[PDB]
């Protein structure tokens, strides 16, 4: 509760400034995601030091992503479409070849053991029995050791799925840069001059049949009760390299349906392109 | 000193190791040492701590591995207080130990090892293809020459770059970096300008003007935020750097041109690009404020893209549009030759135009750090100015700017005990001169003393002005603080005044340790506590002069006549505790125990005696002249009867009760009793109460009564003002050059903008004037100026507006203060007594001068610094004969003064005394121009030759101020003189020459040898309350004890024709 | 060059903080009051210190850790001639206490942290007036212009000039304002100790005869130079005083603080940047002032050192560890050996003695060395 | 905590100052110098944590606060 | 408001009913598990109270 005032006393959300110094809000309110395209970020993302509220900052560091920033370097020389200068895609967790210790899973390591202390103070704060906490304490190792063993099938071999899933056609925007702080998406809108624009990027409420609101609660079957062809060792399942043209071909297609798609439109509104005119009056200076 | 001196190095290739070291670099043998292996700190006020390795592992990447161990756990342990210097060693220690670089030593002594690349491997795991290259060839790291050690990776990778994060300087902090160093495979000058040009062609990268290891590399952004912060730390780098190098010092620079190019950016590090190539003159005049560094550099460019110079607007737009390209100095383009001299291969940045600077003359005052500035305004300046604008002040709040009352008055603790002597004069009371002060006495008492003096008196009250020096002696005590003082010293005194707990010395000079746990309550005093002990002490020094200790001889006794809780006896009591035998009563009509109660004359009955008495006896009713004359003179008679050493208090001293007091004592059967008035230290300073001192002699005394005595004066002068006193005014408009201002103080904030116009608006009434900023976010400058009057009668003389506003624009902004802490000023400023005399001599001249009619000018020998330019008004032209004064031809053509900068010559056939002139000699006299003192027969011979010279003339009035020889007899025997002293029989006031004083009545006879028309004034009490209120005044005690016998001889002759 | 590189307050600086590091353990104890060691002790710490009776300052109260004093390039300067009006007012003094009733003013102003350390140091003698008094003058310090405003009162018993314009001027306003500077410096005070920033011989003669021209006083004149100075710096002192007898020779001619200025003039050439030497030739003379510095495999050592005594006079080496091969060689170039050693072609040397040497015989040292550029000499 | 003794002056100054970084009062600094803070009214609607019709005022128009002629800071 | 006063009273007050049931059942010597649950009951109330 008290580093919580002093945290909150802050402001729950900051801007960055043309300058690039943070400014926070100095107000309590919660977060609604219509915020997330404002210039608004949430505050315990900031990673900004605050005196006397150190624990929930320390906290806030757990949640730091582990991953590398690859540029998305077979999708250029394809020529793929890209709405960035640089394209590049956050891939969260990097290969760990040839390794005894895996880091990915050396990194969740530390953050149990932050847990464990922090988990530790409530539990003395509360004078719950010895058994229940020791067994919370049970329960965070094995949790640990789960990690491990999944870690990796996720460092291993999704890394290799997320980096040719950044460099696919339709893949076009940058989808993160790896620091929570400061990250907004570029927004692009199609503006014209006599009309309304569109964001691209809205918060539109369209939910494309569910595909929107995110279960986190999905982290739990992944840590335990999945397999996967790594995880497997000693059984060898072989890993799939699955043919490109399944989803070269989808991605032609749309491509190639929604380049013709507004030739019609392009085609008039390129002719009326000039026709729109002001009113003006011309006074006459002189006789004749 | 125009061509830079300089040694660039590629410092960063020098801090990689010999592969030989890098076995010991860890020196796993040892604990790492403060401020060589490590640099440990903990900010209390930020609550962080920061460690920071020295040495190779200053570059150095963290395995997740390595941020596990318990050493990066320790901040959270201590979340409020520094890591025990214990722990932190032995936890950098062991994680030391746990690290393990690479390597393969060899023989060669030509090799390095690559420490970038190693660290790296290490802390991805060997995970990366550099990491996995290292873990099978460590060989690879070592190089000779610095580029091929990468190019060696570049090739064996096949890979076209490598993107190495950063490291965050220090250790402890695990926040996301803002951006990180790809490394290019760039080895030829062309490979570089090709990798420059794609670069221009993507979002968020920059690099610098020249690279490390001469291998190109490129920051890439992982916001515009973090961008921004970038470019900004490296201009103040580059402009530091080049801050020494146009020193002409020699520098070990790493590199020329220390600041970031932009390859592509957004509109804002465009910005910060060009005025950091600028190098604006603002930055070496600290202009700019650093506590956000970044914010301050937008702004400027703000003003230099909108410049009013056109060539500095147009070369920084011209910068902006070329991003790209490196502006650079020719002086910096020479350095950048010698360096592509000494190695031909070198690689530095290809678009770089060369631009000549701009020269600004405008030298900015300033400085950032704690201190307001107290601004010494000049009367006049090269500026003019014509129907300025009003300037209003803003409100302050009282978390800036206190205004309390009066001035405490800073002290050394034996000043508080001296006092002030005046014996009398006259030896005979003539019939017609008792009825005369009688009437002068009556017509005194039934209407009441002057309502300003009131309100002096009881706003400086004496207890207040005391309290926390007597305090701080008690704080001391409190602590432990104190020690050593001799049993009879007054600083003893003080400690028995200070702490209601009796004290004991554990031997000589040393008073004994506070018990445990013990915390005595300070000492409890009303008004006249301190005041009743600077009597006892008075007496003290009565009894013998020489006497430095104060304690009460054995078998003898005190009384305090006037009682009531009456501290000072308690005090008193326990001061001369280890003084066997010594009564020590109060004995008031009002009296609490341990004093007796009892009224005065005392009951027929009843026996009353002692060897010392100290009346302070005061009906506070209202009553007839006749009883109260009646009631004193009783008292004096009881008080005089009881002991040998009375010290009887004279609520209302005029002539006449003083002298039926001298005359009651005469009554007495068969005792002759010496006399003499007193004034301490320690009574209030306005007060004309005044302590008669009554002791029998053997022999008649000789010249008993008193007539026109100081002590006397301060009274009888005083009478019933015309006006209401003179409240203090706080002002907050400026007026431009208006005249209207009460006395008081302007006190307020502005713009910091307007800031100098203010500067030059009050320069026309106060002097001086004090100015801070609160903060350096804080744009209002908070301002507080005293108004002072002689600045008045100065700059009011003419209607000129002339004020040095060119110079005062120079503070803005960071020159004109800094202070956060809250200021307290006073509406009553201390200042030394002789400064008050001076004053009220000006006052007493002035209201003189202002009666005269038809007097062309005022002539002041010896004016000094225009000293005496309060009294001349306005009108009338004011002229200087001053050897010292400095000429100021523009001041003194604009003000109407003439000044001769010439030793007046006091020969009367050479001297020339004009009509209707006023000749001010205003403590000149006294001195040869030189400043040596001059014998008293020379100035009675320089006055009576003013004398001769001014017989010829129909109109002129010539002001001789002189020091009366009788005030030497009255300070050889007091103490409370400071400031003035007596070496060997001369006056040595402040920090003059001692000086020989001459005699009133030699002369007045001189005077009247000549003929010439005389009348020796002296400033009366009026004239006190005219320099106090009008320039914001507070007499303080030393000064109220002393300015009685010291105004009164210090007589002003004037002389008239 | 050399005036910008060789600072006076870095070159002081592990001197003054030694001083400040030892009363931060309360490793110090006892001095006299006036000493010049109580003036260091002032100058090292911002609090303030007090005796605890003769000849020893009070032990830190329990927790208490005072930070450094703050000093500018100018300040110990400043203490130096404080400590230079003390010596001249009279000779024979220990004590440096400003006596009591008496006055200073250091005339240069700004922060002027000299003046805190003195009003810190004459913290026990009574009633002592202590004041800067500069155009850019901070609190404590009066900001004034000189000459001093005409209605002002400046005076007393001492004066520290210290006034330099950063504007670049016209030679006359140049002269013109350190004549006017003298002037009021000299009035003003008994004991004036001016600055003068360009000390040519037609400056400080103007100074004389400016001084002769003031009405009925005669001034006694020197020039000083304290040690708290810059080592290269032409700025001297010039010390202003009245005496009752006129001076007999009071002008200056070939005075050596002015041959120090005077006859510095611009250089027809670039100033001579220290090369660090990596490549011993044999016998070669080529080699710009500088030094060698590197290594070599422990073998070849001996040659080394018999090459590179026709450079260096001496030169220290080192191996790291008994492990590592290589010897870190160090050999600041001597002109004189190379006076010597090139008169002739012949290039012999005591080889045959180096290589007694190898490998043990060439030193041994784990701490990093910190060799300088420009070592001290007498 | 402490019913008999003073409390030790370490524990005070910690809380106290805890308790001073846990307070922040709404308000737009500007460059008026004329200008003032409405202290009462900013405390106040901070005390309510902003829930009366005075703290929903400040909440959204912190700038209201801020005033030159001291009656109308309440007038507005 | 995020917070509600009405309910952060409440929480208050059960913080110091905690602390003196707390030294009430510390002087009965009773089990650390039924005052353990004491306390649990009382953070539940003031979850419900919110
Ligand atoms: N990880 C790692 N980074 C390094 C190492 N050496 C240099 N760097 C980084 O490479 C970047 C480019 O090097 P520099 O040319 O020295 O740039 P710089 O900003 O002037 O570095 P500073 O000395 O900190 O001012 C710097 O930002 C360093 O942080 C290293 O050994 N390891
Ligand atoms: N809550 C709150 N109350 C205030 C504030 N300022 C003044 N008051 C209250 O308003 C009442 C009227 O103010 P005043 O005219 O100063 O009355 P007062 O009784 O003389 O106040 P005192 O200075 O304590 O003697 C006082 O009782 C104060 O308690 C404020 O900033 N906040
Ligand atoms: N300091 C500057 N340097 C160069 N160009 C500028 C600068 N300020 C504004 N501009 C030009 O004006 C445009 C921005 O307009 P404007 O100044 O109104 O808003 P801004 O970007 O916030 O800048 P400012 O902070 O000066 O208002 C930019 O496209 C730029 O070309
Ligand atoms: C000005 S007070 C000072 C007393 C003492 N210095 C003190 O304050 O502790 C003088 C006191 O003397 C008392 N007093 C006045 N007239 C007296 C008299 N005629 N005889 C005895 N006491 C008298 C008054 O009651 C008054 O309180
Ligand atoms: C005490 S100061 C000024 C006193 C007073 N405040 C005033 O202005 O008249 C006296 C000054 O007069 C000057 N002085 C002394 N003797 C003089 C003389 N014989 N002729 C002209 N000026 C003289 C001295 O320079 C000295 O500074
Ligand atoms: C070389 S600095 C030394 C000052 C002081 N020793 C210090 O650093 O704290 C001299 C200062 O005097 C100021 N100054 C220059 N000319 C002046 C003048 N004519 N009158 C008053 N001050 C001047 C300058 O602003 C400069 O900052
Ligand atoms: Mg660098």
């Amino acid at each position: 509760p008290v580093e919580y005032g002093i945290f909150v006393q802050r402001g729950a959300t900051y801007t960055i400034n043309a300058a690039g110094e943070f400014e926070f809000s100095g107000r309590n309110e919660k977060w609604d995601q219509a915020l997330y395209l404002s210039e608004h970020f949430p505050a315990l993302f900031s990673d900004v030091p605050l005196a006397g509220a150190n624990t929930i900052i320390a906290i806030m560091r757990l949640f730091t992503p582990q991953g590398f920033l690859r540029t998305d370097d077979l999708a250029i020389a394809a020529n793929f479409p890209r709405a960035s200068r640089n394209p590049q895609t956050y891939i969260p967790y990097t290969n760990q070849r040839g390794t005894v210790t895996n880091e990915f899973a050396s990194r969740f390591r530390t953050i149990v053991a932050t847990l464990a202390n922090v988990v530790n103070e409530r539990a003395v704060q509360d004078d719950m029995q010895k058994a229940t906490r020791s067994c919370t304490k049970q329960w965070l190792r094995h949790l640990e050791t789960q990690f491990d063993n999944i870690a990796v099938a996720h460092t291993d071999h999704l890394s290799v799925v997320y980096a040719t899933m950044s460099n696919f056609m339709l893949n076009f925007t940058n989808n993160f840069s790896g620091n929570h702080a400061t990250f907004k998406p570029d927004q692009y809108v199609i503006t014209s001059p006599e009309g309304s624009y569109k964001p691209i990027i809205e918060r539109q409420g369209e939910t494309v049949d569910g595909l929107t609101i995110i279960d986190t609660s999905i982290v739990w079957p992944i840590l335990c009760q999945c397999t996967y062809p790594l995880v497997r060792q000693s059984i060898m399942e072989e890993i799939v390299y699955p043919d490109p043209s399944t989803t070269l071909s989808q991605s032609l297609s749309v491509a190639q349906v929604l380049s013709k798609l507004t030739l019609p439109d392009a085609f008039i509104n390129m002719i009326l392109s000039g026709g729109d005119s002001v009113v003006m009056r011309t006074y006459q200076t002189e006789a004749d | 000193m125009w061509h830079y001196t300089s040694i660039n190095n590629d410092t960063r290739v020098a801090l990689d190791p010999k592969p030989n070291q890098i076995r010991t670099i860890t020196k796993p043998n040892t604990v790492p040492q403060l401020g060589t292996d490590y640099l440990y700190t903990f900010n209390s006020q930020r609550r962080s701590h920061t460690l920071r390795l020295l040495g190779p592992f200053q570059y150095f990447n963290f395995s997740e591995t390595d941020r596990g161990h318990p050493l990066f756990r320790l901040p959270l342990k201590y979340p409020s207080k520094a890591i025990p210097a214990d722990e932190l060693i032995d936890n950098l220690h062991s994680w030391m130990r746990s690290v393990h670089l690479l390597h393969v030593r060899s023989e060669d002594n030509t090799l390095r090892y690559n420490w970038m690349l190693g660290v790296y491997a290490r802390s991805t795991n060997y995970t990366t293809p550099v990491g996995q290259l290292v873990v099978n060839a460590p060989a690879i790291l070592n190089y000779s020459n610095p580029q091929d050690a990468f190019n060696s990776v570049f090739v064996a990778l096949g890979i076209d770059y490598i993107d190495i994060p950063i490291t965050n300087s220090n250790i402890f902090d695990d926040s996301s970096t803002p951006y990180n160093v790809r490394i290019w495979h760039a080895p030829t000058m062309t490979e570089v300008n090709h990798i420059l040009a794609l670069m221009r062609k993507s979002t968020l990268v920059s690099t610098h003007s020249s690279w490390h290891w001469n291998v190109l590399h490129t920051f890439h952004y992982r916001s515009e935020s973090d961008m921004i912060d970038h470019f900004a730390a490296k201009i103040l780098e580059d402009w530091r750097q080049k801050e020494k190098l146009d020193k002409g010092a020699l520098v070990e620079a790493d590199r020329v041109i220390q600041r970031l190019i932009p390859l592509s950016s957004s509109t804002y590090v465009q910005r910060l690009a060009a005025i950091g190539a600028l190098y604006p003159n603002e930055f070496t005049e600290n202009v700019l404020d650093l506590s956000r560094l970044s914010t301050a550099l937008l702004q400027l460019s703000d003003t230099y893209y909108q410049h009013a110079n056109d060539q500095l607007r147009r070369l920084y737009r011209r910068m902006y549009n070329d991003s790209r390209t490196l502006y650079m100095t020719q002086r910096h383009q020479e350095l950048l030759l010698a360096q592509i001299t000494a190695d031909p291969n070198i690689l530095l940045y290809p678009y770089t135009y060369i631009f000549t600077t701009i020269p600004t003359s405008m030298n900015y005052i300033s400085n950032t750090g704690q201190g307001r500035i107290k601004h010494s305004l000049t009367v006049t300046g090269a500026t003019e100015h014509d129907t300025v604008a009003d300037i209003v002040l803003g409100q302050t709040g009282e978390d800036v700017i206190t205004i309390s009352m009066v001035e405490p008055m800073s002290i050394a603790v034996e000043d508080m005990y001296g006092y002030v002597l005046d014996t009398p004069t006259r030896d005979i009371w003539p019939a017609d001169e008792q009825i005369e002060q009688k009437g002068d006495a009556v017509a005194l008492y039934d209407t009441k003393t002057s309502r300003a003096l009131g309100m002096f008196n009881n706003t400086v009250r004496i207890d207040d002005l005391l309290s926390p020096l007597l305090s701080l002696v008690y704080r001391t005590y409190i602590k432990g603080d104190t020690m050593t003082m001799t049993q009879g010293s007054l600083d003893h005194l003080t400690l028995c005044a200070a702490v209601d707990s009796d004290i004991t010395f554990v031997g000589n000079r040393m008073i004994a340790p506070l018990p445990e746990g013990y915390i005595p309550k300070p000492m409890h005093r009303n008004n006249s506590t301190m005041k009743m002990l600077s009597l006892y002490v008075a007496l003290k020094k009565l009894e013998n002069f020489a006497t430095n200790s104060y304690l009460m001889a054995p078998d003898t006794s005190i009384i305090l006549l006037g009682a009531e809780r009456e501290p000072a006896v308690n005090i008193l009591r326990r001061f001369n505790r280890n003084v066997s035998n010594v009564r020590i009563i109060g004995m008031g009509d009002r009296a609490v125990e341990p004093n007796i109660r009892v009224r005065v004359p005392f009951p027929i009955d009843k026996n009353i005696s002692a060897d010392f008495i100290i009346c302070d006896i005061n009906s506070y009713e209202d009553q007839s002249f006749e009883s109260m004359f009646s009631e004193t003179i009783s008292v004096v008679t009881t008080c005089a009867s009881a002991a040998t050493r009375a010290l009887v208090k004279i609520n209302h001293p005029s002539e006449y009760m003083i002298n039926s007091v001298i005359e009651r004592l005469s009554q007495l059967g068969g005792v002759f009793y010496h006399t003499a008035l007193l004034k301490t230290a320690s009574q209030n300073p306005y007060s004309y109460e005044t302590y008669i001192y009554i002791t029998p002699i053997a022999a008649a005394v000789r010249f008993p009564f008193y007539s026109n005595s100081a002590m006397i004066n301060r009274y009888m002068t005083a009478v019933a003002d015309d006006e209401m006193p003179i409240i203090p005014s706080i002002h907050t408009v400026i007026k431009g050059h208006s005249n209207t201002y009460s006395p008081g103080l302007f006190c307020g904030c502005v713009d910091v903008q307007s800031a100098p116009l203010a500067l030059s608006q009050l320069k026309s009434y106060c002097s001086e004037a004090t100015t801070w900023r609160v903060d350096s976010d804080d744009n209002l400058v908070n301002i507080i100026a005293r108004i002072d009057p002689a600045r008045i009668a100065l700059e009011f003389r003419t209607r000129s507006n002339t004020s040095a506003y060119h110079e005062y624009q120079r503070y803005v902004p960071n020159g004109l203060g800094f202070k956060v802490r809250k200021t307290r000023e006073f509406r009553y400023m201390h200042r030394e007594v002789t400064f008050i005399h001076k004053l009220m001599m000006y006052a007493l001249i002035r209201e003189q001068i202002s009666l005269t009619e038809n007097m062309t000018q005022v002539v002041s020998i010896g004016g000094r610094n225009l000293a005496d330019i309060s009294v001349v008004p306005l009108n009338m032209k004011y002229v200087v004969i001053d050897p010292a004064t400095r000429i100021e031809t523009l001041t003194q053509e604009k003000k109407n003064i003439e000044v001769q900068s010439r030793p007046f010559q006091f020969d009367a056939a050479n001297m020339d005394l004009e009509n209707n002139s006023i000749y001010l000699f205003i403590a000149v006299i006294m001195n040869e121009p030189n400043g040596a003192a001059t014998p008293a027969r020379m100035q009675m011979d320089k006055i009576r030759n003013v004398a001769t010279a001014m017989l010829t003339r129909t109109n002129c009035v010539a002001y001789i101020s002189f020091y009366e020889a009788g005030i030497i007899t009255r300070l050889d025997q007091s103490t409370a003189h400071k400031t003035i002293r007596v070496e060997e029989g001369r006056l040595k006031v402040a920090n003059y020459v001692p000086v020989d004083t001459l005699v009133e009545a030699d002369v007045t006879l001189m005077l009247r040898d000549i003929g010439i028309t005389h009348e020796i004034i002296r400033p009366s009490t009026p004239e006190l309350i005219d320099a106090c209120s009008n320039y914001g005044i507070r007499l303080g005690s030393t000064g109220g004890a002393v300015l009685d016998v010291f105004n009164h001889y210090s007589p002003v002759i004037k002389l008239v024709r």
